[PDB]
């Protein structure tokens, strides 16, 4: 219940489910912050293979 | 720092259905012909 606190920066969790496999559960990058958009971290990559 | 995708439940209503109107309804307030109270309202069914 600890790593909770969201004052640190975020994790990814990874979650095993029931009816289904160990589903991984998290993609929000260590900007641990909500307007800009650098979390999310597909975001992150997209543009730079595009740069690339 | 996570979060799950919180599937939000919840629901509504319904009921309008109050009616009753017990202004046409009578009181028979007298005494008891010879074990009630003395001071209650009692509904009837019948004569019998």
């Amino acid at each position: 219940q600890a790593l909770l606190d969201n004052q640190g920066v975020s994790c990814n969790l990874i979650r095993s489910f029931v009816g289904k496999g160990v589903r991984l559960w998290g993609c929000r990058t260590l900007l641990n912050e909500e307007n800009t958009a650098w979390r999310y971290i597909q975001i992150r990559l997209l543009v730079s293979s595009v740069e690339h | 720092t996570m979060v799950l995708p919180g599937v939000s439940y919840n629901e509504t209503l319904l009921t309008q259905a109050s009616n009753d109107d017990p202004v046409t309804m009578p009181l028979f307030i007298g005494y008891t012909p010879p074990p009630v109270t003395v001071m209650q309202p009692v509904s009837v069914g019948s004569l019998t």
